[PDB]
C-alpha cells in the first residue's frame, strides 16, 4: 500500500516525461488515465503513429475511447492478461499500472543489447547482465538483483563513471552515506546525461527498494548510453 | 406572446424533477419545454410538449445538473422563451464496485483491489469491504469481518493472517449520500491462486 506508493509515484513521473510534447500532464494516476484520452497521446508520441479518439462523454464513450489504446497495443502483439476495458476506464489501480508497466516493458525494455547475449533471455536478464558488465572491473561492486544490490547507490555511480569518467570520483563513493551517492549520481544523470529524476533518494535507502521502479530508471540510463 | 415569468423548478424524485411556472397572457394552446444537462449544447437538448403550466421530467440522471426553459405556442404561435431554471436531480445508490482484482503475496497474506463503481450517482464518500471463512457452497462459517475503508480515494487494501487452503468471501460495497450499494463479491482460494 504505502509499499506500492513508490511504484505509483516512479509511473506517474515516467509517464508525465514522455506526455510533455502532449501538452499535458498528470497529477494522480489512479484518475486522470480514466478517460482515455492521456493514454492514446503516450502511444502516439512513443510510436509517431496518429490513433483516433471519441469525443463523448457517457462510460460508453471512455470506454471506446480506451479500448483504442488497448488494441493498438494488441494489434502490436503485446501480451496483455486480466486486462480489461471495465479494469481501467474506472481506475482499478493494480490494473492501471499493470498496464504502464507493460507499456514500459515494450516501448523502453525491448531493444537491450549487449556483448555475449545467449538468445533466450528475457529483457530483464539482459539489462542484468549488461548492468554486471559494467561494473565488472570496479572492486567491491555486484549487481545480482533489481532490489537490495542497488541500496547504496555505488552501482549508479559507478555505471555513469564506466561511460565518463571525468564526473565521479569513485574513491569518494566508497566512503559517502547511501544517500549522497544516490542523490550526487541523479544530478549527474540529469544535468550531463539528459536522463529525467524518475527516483528520489529517500524511496531508495530502504531493504527492499521497488524493483519496478528500479527496472524502470536503469532501462532510462541505458538510453543515454 | 407574452413570456412566462417567475418559474422555480425542484427535483421529486432521484430520477425525475419537476417544472413550474407562472402563466402568461395571450394566447397559448400548448406548452413546449426545453431541457438540456448543463455543460451540453443549446439545439441539442431534449424538448417535452406540455398543455398545461407544470411537467414532470423523466430518464434523468441522478447527481447531475439540468438546465430548462419553457414557450407558448397558439393562435399566432411559439413566442419568448421564459427565464432559464437551473436543477440538480437528487443522490442515487451507487452500483457495485469494479472487479475484485488480487495480488497474491503468500499462502496467508494477499492485496485486495477494486475499481470505482461504474456509475457512482453523486459522490462515492466510503467503501466497505466485509471478508470472512466459507465453504464450497458459498455458505460462509462464522461471522463476516467488516472493514471501512477510510477514504474513498483509496482502493487498495492488505490481508494478512489467513488459513491456508481455505476459501475466502469477500465483499464490497459503495456509499454515497444517498447510502449504501449493491455488492461485488469474489470466493478467492489462495492455495490454487498463482
Amino acid at each position: 500500500d504505502e509499499r506500492d506508493r513508490v511504484q505509483k509515484k516512479t509511473f506517474t513521473k515516467w509517464v508525465n516525461k514522455h506526455l510533455i510534447k502532449a501538452q499535458r500532464h498528470i497529477s494522480d494516476l489512479y484518475e486522470d488515465l480514466r478517460d482515455g484520452h492521456n493514454l492514446i497521446s503516450l502511444l502516439e508520441v512513443l510510436s509517431g503513429d496518429s490513433l483516433p479518439r471519441e469525443k463523448g462523454r457517457m462510460r460508453f464513450h471512455k470506454l471506446q475511447n480506451v479500448q483504442i489504446a488497448l488494441d493498438y497495443l494488441r494489434h502490436r502483439q503485446v501480451k496483455l492478461v486480466n486486462i480489461r476495458n471495465d479494469d481501467i476506464a474506472d481506475g482499478n489501480p493494480k490494473l492501471t499500472l499493470g498496464l504502464i508497466w507493460t507499456i514500459i516493458l515494450h516501448f523502453q525494455i525491448s531493444d537491450i543489447q549487449v556483448s555475449g547475449q545467449s538468445e533466450d533471455m528475457t529483457a530483464k536478464e539482459k539489462l542484468l547482465l549488461w548492468s554486471q558488465r559494467m561494473v565488472e572491473g570496479y572492486q567491491g561492486l555486484r549487481c545480482d538483483n533489481f532490489t537490495s544490490s542497488w541500496r547504496d547507490g555505488r552501482l549508479f555511480n559507478a555505471i555513469i563513471h564506466r561511460h565518463k569518467p571525468l564526473l565521479i570520483d569513485m574513491n569518494k563513493v566508497y566512503r559517502q552515506t547511501n544517500l549522497e551517492n544516490l542523490d550526487q549520481a541523479f544530478s549527474v544523470a540529469e544535468r550531463d546525461l539528459g536522463v529525467t529524476r524518475l527516483l528520489d533518494p529517500e524511496d531508495v535507502d530502504v531493504p527492499q527498494p521497488d524493483e519496478k521502479s528500479i527496472i524502470t530508471y536503469v532501462s532510462s540510463l541505458y538510453d543515454a548510453m | 406572446l407574452g413570456a412566462p415569468q417567475n418559474p422555480n423548478a425542484k427535483a421529486a424524485g432521484s430520477r425525475k424533477i419537476h417544472f413550474n411556472w407562472l402563466p402568461p397572457s395571450g394566447k397559448p394552446m400548448g406548452y413546449r419545454v426545453k431541457y438540456w444537462i448543463q455543460g451540453d449544447s443549446e439545439s441539442e437538448a431534449h424538448l417535452l410538449d406540455s398543455k398545461v403550466p407544470s411537467v414532470e421530467l423523466t430518464n434523468l440522471y441522478p447527481y447531475c445538473d439540468y438546465e430548462m426553459k419553457v414557450c407558448a405556442y397558439g393562435a399566432q404561435g411559439e413566442g419568448p422563451y421564459s427565464s432559464l431554471v437551473s436543477c440538480r436531480t437528487h443522490q442515487e445508490v451507487p452500483s457495485e464496485p469494479g472487479r475484485l482484482a488480487f495480488n497474491v503475496v503468500s499462502s496467508t497474506v494477499t492485496q485486495l483491489s477494486w475499481a470505482e463503481p461504474a456509475e457512482t450517482n453523486g459522490e462515492i464518500t466510503a467503501y466497505e469491504v466485509c471478508y470472512g471463512l466459507v465453504n464450497d457452497d458459498n455458505r460462509p462459517i462464522g461471522p463476516m469481518k467488516k472493514v471501512l475503508v477510510d477514504n474513498p480515494k483509496n482502493r487498495m487494501l492488505l490481508i494478512e493472517n489467513l488459513r491456508e487452503s481455505q476459501p475466502y468471501r469477500y465483499t464490497v460495497k459503495a456509499r454515497n449520500g444517498a447510502g449504501w450499494g449493491p455488492e461485488r463479491e469474489a470466493i478467492i482460494n489462495l492455495a490454487t491462486q498463482p
